[PDB]
DNA sequence: CTATGACCATGATTACGAATTGC
DNA sequence: TTAAGCAATTCGTAATCATGGTCATAG
């Protein structure tokens, strides 16, 4: 923790995985894996050792009335 | 980056200098030629080199009458006035003045105020060494000691104490933004070892210069250099940025030469490594010290003339200065032209009854000129919101996210830089499109004040300047009268209306430039005001003086010519030339900006008259003001008597006309015919007929024909506008009504405009009733956007708003938990909406910020908006066409439509289902009721045509943001509170969320797993 | 157990300041 | 040391004044 919260914030702004501020984080991870762009096997291995926490399993701007 | 061209081959003993000045400056100096105040003048050549000019040998002075004794006509006492008193008790009278070369001079002059005769009198001219010694001398010659050998017994008053640079410019006939010439052999370039940073540095004596009056070929403008910039900072969540914790991360700059239709420089300086942008240079640094140093070096090397931006004074420059002070970078705050001078932040305030009161900071830059476009908008224009988005929509047509666009990758930083460059580009487009700078240069040339005074001062320095420039040509001196305080006088008359609705044409006749032509054609001035005794015992009344309705006597023009007639005549010709230029444009926005130019010149001419009556001012003469408004009242009642008396049934005409209205310059006479051609013909005959009963330039003129007409009260009416006949109609006129004020809701102003449209153009009251019914019904059914509900009010001086409790003051002074560092200040506008509660004693307890009621979802008081905002303007407008059954008709229109209203503990819901047909709560989830079960195909048919229309509204809105943003492949981030698009795109998601779930009460129309 | 006016409570009228626009 | 004028209409809040519903106790 506090290092796992920057890896996800770095996965969320890389443009080669998609334009993602409307959906979940694991849905975008599996969308890129289907098309197989290059999802890395570390943004998966922190979404498995946690429960349904809203500060891991949510996009950066999931507040913010946009 | 790009440098100025190289000054090749100037030789001073053969060649002159011809350059155009921008700024002047005062400077107390050593290195005297073998006075101490020497003058600086900065400017540009006809090619583009930068020229500093040092001017020597000038010292301030004033005048004082020589008292009638044996002293000031005897040279021993003149030089004894120069000589100091060596006594011990004269330490209060010869120290703070001390040994200064005040000197003694004898001259024959006159005082301005009044008319005593054509004969002058001896005055003493007193020079002083320094400009910062005329204040203690004034404190030592009037209330100080003037016992000096009995030469000047106390007291003799001081006359013509004015400003130093203004006295220089009045002396040598140099005006703002003028062409200046140093002749051959008069100037020395290498006499001044370089202390400033310009290219050519001359060193001239103050009698060598030649001033060219701007006219003919001397009416050009040199190629100046204009810069605009913008900055970005990275803040915390909630917390507004603070110059001791939040770094400056990006600076972006645009630069152009004036006269060329595109820029030539486009630079962006960032603080992490970035990605390239086509059309601009990009440099990157790993520390902020390098970024601030790089910007200071660029601003020294490019060396711009003018610096613009948007809110750069109150946000950008002091943030940069404080941030450079915190990080210990010594070489930043030297931004000016003088090589050894650092810059400093200093507060200032301005207040008037015309613009209100505003408090600004200033930052010192010598040589360079500042034009914040926000202050120009706030001074000239009266708008509803003053945000960059709001004025860019009105004229053209468009913090915590940024901190994670900067802590990310380099394409995010490239997106941030493109956003910042668009921000830094918008005020240039506004400056060149609105004709700001051309009008500022013409104002400085017509009035004679510098170019920095049109952003800091009011309308007094300009009329003082023009009066002094006209006073040197006949030899008069101005006095100092100051009084606190006189009384008011009686203003203008308004004629009593015949209120109602008219449907026969009324023609408008008015006088053009009324008060300046009164002051012109009856020879009224300071310098020809006759005191009550000095007529006596001469008895010549006829054609030597006249008498006014307030009571004064004023000398005819066969003896004197006043000074205010000539200043007014110059201003009137300048406005006439501006209108003659405006009569040949075809573009609409260009036509209104030339209208803005001529409006400014008419405001200047009327502020000449308003100077006289200002008892808190510099020279008031309320006798003149009273004579002006007395002549106004007399002439308008003359107009009304004449118009209603001549064209009558016995005088061969058709119908005796009757005046329905008149307001101090205009007359709205109702003629009787219902043919617009015959009304126009008789109205032109009437205007030209009545004008032949006056001196000149007094003239009455036809202006319009209203058909139909609607008169509600004093200063409240409406009508439809005819300019010609085959030019059928132009537009509506809404004088005073609820559609042009800014104290209300957009909903109410829109309803008033649409009602007058349906009522005056189509003449259908039934569509008007149906329209107002639909507006009220959609109000009560909760389908009206919250853009239409926002009220704005101006937060003025804090003590008047201490005196009585208001709504906007209560919202502003109540801070937020998120941000006690961004809140309304004095002078701005506070927006709010009114929510529903049960505290009926106070409408100042129900007000809330629009963004707070957005994010926290508070309900709206529809009864407040129904009975307090809407109802009474409608009862103003709709009554005069009918009786009081019309009040009952709209309150019954309401009554058929008032019966249709839409609706901690809120979490503990039960969510009772309800029958879609007859609204009966019942156990189970099926949509239909057992009694209303058959009629179900019709109840499914009903409401799927509602889902169908919500689907069509989702798609038109959420793809409009993609075209306003620019991109089709990346996310939208725009929470622009002045866009209707925002929060209208938020509610359709919830309407669709609700209406989709109501149709799943019905089963599915098929399987889905096959 | 029952008249009478004294007592609390709620609504109609006036006054004045603030805001903004027309000449 | 610094500042162009007056006329008029509209709306909100507190204070002033009118009037009825309870009630409390003397008959
Ligand atoms: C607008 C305005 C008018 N007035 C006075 C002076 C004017 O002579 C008188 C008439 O008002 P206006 O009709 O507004 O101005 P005007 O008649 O001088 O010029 P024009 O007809 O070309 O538009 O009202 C002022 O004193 N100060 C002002 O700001
Ligand atoms: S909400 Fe959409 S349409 Fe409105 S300003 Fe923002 S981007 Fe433009
Ligand atoms: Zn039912």
């Amino acid at each position: 923790e506090e290092a796992e919260l920057e890896l996800l914030r770095q996965f969320d702004l890389a443009w080669q995985y998609g334009p993602c501020t409307g959906i979940t984080r694991l849905q975008r991870w599996c969308r890129a894996k289907q098309m197989g762009l290059e999802p890395p096997p570390e943004v998966w291995q922190v979404l498995k050792t946690h429960p349904g926490d809203p500060r891991f399993q949510c996009s950066l701007w999931h507040l913010y009335p946009l | 980056r790009w440098l100025r061209p190289t000054p090749p081959a100037l030789d001073p003993q053969t060649e002159p200098l011809i350059f155009q000045q921008l700024e002047i400056d005062h400077y107390v100096g050593p290195a005297q030629p073998v006075s101490v105040p020497v003058l600086r003048a900065f400017g540009v050549t006809d090619e583009g080199f930068s020229v500093c000019c040092h001017i020597h040998g000038f010292a301030p002075y004033f005048y004082t009458p020589a008292p009638p004794g044996f002293g000031p006509e005897h040279m021993g006492d003149l030089q004894r006035e120069l000589n100091l008193a060596i006594s011990r008790d004269s330490r209060g009278g010869r120290e703070l003045t001390g040994p200064a070369v005040l000197a003694v001079e004898l001259c024959s002059r006159e005082s301005m105020f009044g008319y005593h005769g054509h004969g002058p009198s001896p005055f003493l001219r007193i020079t002083v060494a320094l400009p910062r010694l005329v204040a203690p001398a004034r404190r030592l010659l009037e209330q100080g000691i003037r016992v000096a050998g009995l030469g000047t017994p106390s007291f003799a008053p001081y006359e013509a104490n004015v400003d130093f640079e203004i006295r220089f410019m009045v002396d040598t006939d140099i005006v703002g933004c003028n062409w200046l010439e140093l002749p051959a052999g008069k100037y020395a370039l290498r006499l001044k070892e370089k202390a400033t940073q310009c290219q050519l540095e001359a060193d001239v004596l103050w009698s060598d210069v030649v001033s060219h009056p701007p006219e003919g070929p001397w009416q050009r403008i040199a190629p100046l250099r204009v810069l605009s910039f913008d900055i970005e900072c990275a803040g915390r969540k909630g917390i507004f940025p603070e110059p001791e914790r939040d770094p400056v991360i990006q600076i972006c700059s645009l630069g152009l030469r004036w006269g060329e239709p595109e820029p030539f420089l486009r630079l962006a300086l960032t603080l992490r490594p970035c990605a390239p942008i086509l059309g601009a240079k990009v440099q990157s640094y790993e520390k902020e010290e390098d970024l601030l140093q790089a910007w200071s070096t660029f601003i020294r090397i490019m060396d711009p003339d003018v610096i613009t931006g948007y809110n750069i004074q109150n946000f950008d420059l002091p943030y940069l200065i404080s941030r450079a002070q915190t990080l210990k970078v010594q070489t930043f705050p030297f931004l000016g032209r003088v090589a050894g001078l650092c810059s400093n932040i200093r507060d200032s305030s301005f207040q008037s009854k015309q613009t209100g009161r505003r408090d600004t900071k200033v930052v010192s830059m010598v040589g360079r000129v500042q034009m914040d476009m926000l202050q120009v908008l706030l001074r000239e224009y009266k708008l509803r919101s003053y945000t960059l988005n709001a004025v860019s929509f009105h004229f053209l047509g468009e913090h915590s996210i940024i901190t994670d666009l900067q802590n990310g990758n380099d394409q995010t930083r490239r997106r941030l830089a493109v956003y910042c460059l668009k921000d830094a580009y918008l005020p240039l487009r506004l400056l060149e499109r609105l004709m700001v700078l051309v009008n500022a240069v013409e104002m400085a040339r017509v009035t004679g004040v510098p170019l920095s005074y049109l952003l800091s001062r009011g309308q007094q320095v300009k009329v003082v300047s023009q009066l002094l420039r006209q006073a040197m040509h006949e030899g008069l001196l101005m006095p100092v009268v100051k009084s606190e305080g006189g009384e008011d006088y009686t203003g203008a008359t308004v004629i009593e209306p015949l209120k109602g609705y008219y449907d026969v044409p009324i023609a408008t006749l008015d006088f053009s430039s009324l008060y300046p032509s009164i002051m012109m054609a009856h020879n009224l001035c300071y310098t020809t005001l006759l005191r009550p005794g000095t007529a006596q015992k001469l008895g010549l009344t006829e054609d030597q003086f006249i008498r006014t309705p307030t009571g004064d006597e004023f000398v005819k023009t066969s003896v004197r010519k006043g000074l205010l007639p000539q200043i007014l005549e110059n201003l009137l010709s300048a406005r006439k030339r501006a209108k003659a230029e405006l009569a040949k444009e075809t573009d609409p926005l260009r036509r209104q900006v030339l209208d803005g130019r001529q409006l400014a010149l008419k405001v200047s001419a009327n502020s000449v008259y308003g100077f006289t009556g200002a008892q808190v001012g510099k020279l008031p003469c309320l006798e003149i003001s009273q004579s002006v408004t007395g002549f106004g009242r007399q002439m308008i009642e003359k107009t009304k008597q004449l118009v209603e008396s001549k064209y009558t049934v016995e005088n061969g005409y058709s119908t005796s006309a009757k005046v329905v209205y008149g307001d101090t310059d205009s007359v709205m006479c109702r003629f009787g015919v219902s043919s617009v051609a015959e009304a126009m013909a008789l109205g032109r005959e009437a205007a030209d007929w009545v004008s032949g009963h006056f001196p000149s330039p007094i003239r009455l003129e036809f202006e319009k024909v209203y058909f139909p007409y609607l008169l509600i009260s004093k200063k409240r009416y409406a009508g439809l506008l005819f300019s010609s006949r085959p030019d059928a109609h132009d537009r509506m006129d809404c004088k005073g009504l609820e559609a042009v004020r800014r104290d209300n809701c957009p909903l109410v102003a829109n309803l008033v405009t649409a009602s007058l449209r349906r009522l005056l153009i189509d003449r259908d009251p039934e569509g008007a009733v149906a329209h107002a019914q639909d507006v009220i019904s959609d109000l009560l059914c909760n389908r009206i956007d919250i853009s239409q509900l926002v009220i704005t009010k101006e937060l003025t001086r804090a003590a008047s708003d201490y005196a009585g409790k208001q709504a906007h003051v209560e919202l502003a002074e109540r801070m937020r938990k998120r941000d006690p560092g961004s809140a309304p200040s004095l002078g701005d506008r506070v927006p709010y909406v009114i929510i529903s509660a049960a505290k009926g004693v106070a409408a100042y307890m129900k007000s809330e910020d629009p963004l707070f009621v957005l994010e926290h979802s508070l309900p709206i008081d529809t009864q407040y908006y129904l009975e307090q905002q809407l109802a009474k303007p409608l009862l103003r407008i709709f009554e005069p066409i009918l009786g009081e059954g019309r009040a009952e008709a709209v309150l019954l229109r309401g009554d058929h439509t008032r019966c249709k209203t839409v609706l901690g503990l809120l979490a503990f819901a039960k969510r009772r289902n309800c029958c879609i047909g007859c609204r009966t709560v019942l156990s189970h989830q099926g949509a239909v009721c057992e009694f209303c079960q058959p009629r179900e195909s019709e109840l499914y048919q009903k409401e799927v045509s509602h889902l169908n229309a919500l689907e069509e509204r989702f798609s038109r809105l959420w793809t409009q943001c993609q075209r306003c943003q620019g991109s089709l492949h990346e996310d939208v981030i725009c929470t622009s509170r002045d866009c209707p698009i925002f929060y209208m795109r938020k509610k359709v998601r919830k309407d669709l969320e609700d209406q989709e779930q109501l149709l799943r009460r019905f089963g599915p129309p098929g399987p889905e797993a096959w």
